[PDB]
């Protein structure tokens, strides 16, 4: 079966947005670092390692604003036990109505891929939000490039995409902007 | 690795 269940009715008719996280919304190691934004204890093999992540410039108004715009959903070729602590520690607001990790991705031709048709929504009313044009190789017209990013506090890039996607959250079809 |  699908990914998803059904959205839930105050959801219906928005457009679902499939956001990545890292590279796009963070970047995280397990170099230390002094200014992380969390810090995140993960067990591989029955040893606690640190990983170390900061957040995006302009990330917290731009999920905010995602939230209420879209059925925000985040997808990421990380796992869980990574993803989940970050997921909850970086959404104050809610924006995220699920989270899809590596189990949920396709593995092909070397990499994971976000497999849009298997969430169970509309394809002409769905988005990816992704850093790495690999994730989404079986839907490039429904992608929103963005750059990578990795430690640079002057990005914006965050920020200087919301104007589109506002005006993106009212059309009927995104492949009639993105063809 | 855990991460992507
Ligand atoms: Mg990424």
């Amino acid at each position: 079966q699908y990914l998803l269940p059904e959205a839930k009715a105050q959801d219906s008719d928005k457009i679902c947005v499939v956001i990545n996280l890292d590279e796009t919304l963070v970047h995280s190691s397990f170099k230390p670092v002094n200014n992380a934004d969390f810090i995140i204890p993960v067990e591989i093999d029955g040893v606690v390692h640190q990983v170390y992540v900061l957040k995006r410039p302009h990330v917290d108004e731009f999920l905010q604003r995602m939230g209420e715009l879209f059925e925000c959903v985040l997808f990421t070729a990380s796992l869980a036990k990574y993803a989940d602590p970050v997921a909850d520690l970086l959404d104050k607001w809610g924006a995220f109505r699920a989270r899809l990790f590596r189990e949920s991705c396709v593995f092909h031709r070397g990499n994971y891929v976000k497999d849009l048709s298997r969430l169970g929504r509309d394809l002409r009313r769905v988005l990816i939000l992704d850093n790495s044009p690999a994730s989404y190789v079986f839907h490039p017209d429904n992608a929103v490039p963005v750059a990578s990013w990795f430690d640079n506090m002057s990005d914006t890039e965050l920020h200087d995409l919301l104007p589109f996607f506002e005006q993106l959250s009212r059309v009927d079809d995104v492949y009639s902007v993105l063809r | 690795s855990p991460t992507x």
